[PDB]
């Protein structure tokens, strides 16, 4: 509460507990001072009947207008609900913290001097975008990542546990992670996770989602993305699917590319530009990151960049058996059978054979999964491959 | 808050345009010295 | 369409105020009258006489154009 900082090392040592010390001490002399008062007056009518002089000023219909221009110097432009443009004084009981150019102000009736403010909406964005608990699961339902994780969580999670650590060497954190792997292998599942996991607030975004029909709306979404996260205190921003937006800039182009560049130009100032970026980290994903604009994915804007390869032997069985996880299932699951196929098979290929087969086990009434709906369940999924056989072989 | 939008004659009168409120001809109270007004500029005006 | 001053309450019309235009008309006058010579400006000679001709010598001398009965340009 608006307490000293103790601007000793800040690291445990001597000094901050001597400065700490030091404030427990006149806190505790404040308190006994406080309690001997109240106990030899009470002092309750006193601080009353001030709400009644206040009460008395401001008079009963009270006027919300909007502020829209502060003086610097207890004086202030009102605007009541119309459209005139008044001139008013602010007086002296006016939270003046909560004075911002914009704010629904409380006037006088009869002289618009500004007497109060009010509370605002909290979704101007706040609300579409953040993404609270994942439905999915937790660190649980992911395997076979051990490393990637571990990146992830010194990025993100770990400069948000213990300062310290960092502090200690006066080095900062790194800026923005990249997830970039082949498609589906894990990239939205850990940003996923390690949103749920952390206590910031996680926003995400699709990048068609800034791709936008009206001319300068894509950069007014971006800023805005980046103007919640610092109201917020310490937050995430998760760009899924950049690639839509951030491409490798070709000139020799025509239509609406160029809104996409020039929103990609917004982007690339609000990740690191002229001003501080406060306490905000980037994650990004993209399936095919070759096409990347080298000025947004260069170092001081994402420092870190992770590549997501597929399950190879092992990682296939740990997550069969995550999938397979709730469903009764035959005695005669051979299992590896269908893992020991180097079929080149993806973790969300793993999710569809396990609903299929859940599904046809559903159709045909039978209590119990078996082996032979698996494997019919992974032919029928697999057939969704196609291409020209002997070409390219 | 008014925005003047001329000053006619070299006799103080000026045409302000208080917004979506009206539009008058008035004259300079005394703090302001004539010198301190000019067209386009933001003014503050009283009630009566 | 004229402009007029009328009294606040009896509604009867008391003086003829200036026409109004647009502020932003306004300010696209000129007012500080820049000042670079005809010396200035080397290497367009046929230019600078077609323009001047054609701008400013109507304004001046109307009486030639009169005479040889032509509207200028
Ligand atoms: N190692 C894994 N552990 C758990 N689930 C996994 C794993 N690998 C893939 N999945 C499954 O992949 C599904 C697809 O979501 P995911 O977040 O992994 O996609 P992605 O890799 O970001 O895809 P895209 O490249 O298309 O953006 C998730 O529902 C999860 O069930
Ligand atoms: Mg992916």
């Amino acid at each position: 509460a608006s307490k000293l900082p103790l601007v000793t090392p800040h690291t445990q040592c001597r000094l901050k507990l001597l400065k700490l010390e030091r404030i427990k001490d006149y806190l505790l002399m404040e308190e006994e001072f406080i309690r001997n008062q109240e106990q030899m007056k009470p002092l309750e009518e006193k601080q009353e009947e001030e709400r009644s002089k206040v009460d008395d000023l401001r008079g009963t219909p009270m006027s919300v207008g909007t502020l829209e221009e502060i003086i610097d110097d207890n004086h202030a432009i009102v605007s009541t609900s119309v459209g005139s443009e008044h001139y008013v004084s602010i007086l002296s009981f006016v939270d003046k913290d909560l004075l911002e150019p914009g704010c629904s102000v409380l006037l006088n009736h009869k002289v618009h001097a500004v007497i109060g403010v009010l509370m605002d909406d909290t979704d101007p964005l706040v609300t579409v975008m953040k993404v609270e608990k994942a439905p999915q699961e937790t660190y649980a339902d992911i395997g076979g990542l051990d490393n990637q994780i571990q990146e992830i969580k010194e990025s993100v999670e770990l400069p948000l546990t213990h300062p310290e650590y960092y502090e200690e060497m006066g080095i900062k954190p790194p800026k923005g992670v990249i997830l970039y792997g082949p498609p589906g292998t894990g990239k939205t599942l850990l940003a996923k996770a390690v949103a749920n996991q952390t206590s910031a607030t996680f926003l995400r975004v699709v990048g068609s989602e800034l791709i936008q029909k009206y001319l300068g709306d894509g950069p007014k979404l971006v800023r805005e993305l980046f103007r919640v996260a610092e109201e917020h205190a310490p937050s995430i921003v998760f760009i899924d699917e950049i690639d839509a937006i951030g491409t490798k800039r070709y000139d020799s182009n025509s239509g609406g590319e160029r809104e996409i560049q020039r929103t990609m130009l917004e982007l690339l100032n609000q990740l690191d530009g002229f001003d501080s970026r406060g306490d905000v980290k980037v994650i990004m994903a993209t399936n095919r990151i070759e096409t990347l604009d080298p000025a947004l994915i260069r170092p001081g804007r994402i420092d870190r960049k992770i590549e997501f390869p597929l399950p190879d032997e092992k990682t296939k069985k740990r997550i069969f058996q995550i999938h397979t996880s709730r469903m009764t299932l035959a005695d005669d699951v051979t299992l590896d059978d269908l893992i020991m196929a180097k079929d080149d098979l993806s973790g969300a290929d793993i999710k569809a054979i396990c609903t299929e087969a859940g599904l046809m086990a559903l159709r045909e009434r039978r209590m119990k999964v078996t082996n032979e709906d698996f494997k019919k369940s992974k032919e029928n999924v697999l057939y969704k491959k196609q291409e020209g056989t002997p070409e390219g072989l | 808050c008014t925005k003047i939008i001329n000053a006619d004659s070299e006799d103080p009168k000026y045409i302000i345009n208080v917004k979506q409120f009206a539009k008058f001809v008035v004259d300079l109270s005394d703090q302001v010295a004539p010198t301190d007004i000019e067209e386009g500029m933001r003014v503050g005006v009283d009630r009566n | 369409g004229d402009l007029v001053g009328v009294n606040k309450d009896s509604y009867l019309i008391l003086e003829t105020l200036p026409t109004e235009y647009d502020s932003r008309v306004k300010a696209m006058e000129v007012d500080e009258r820049p000042t670079e010579q005809y010396s200035d400006i080397g290497g367009l000679d046929k230019q600078i006489q077609e323009l001047v001709e054609a701008i400013v010598l109507p304004m001046n001398h109307k009486e030639k154009f009169e005479n040889l009965g032509i509207q200028p340009p």
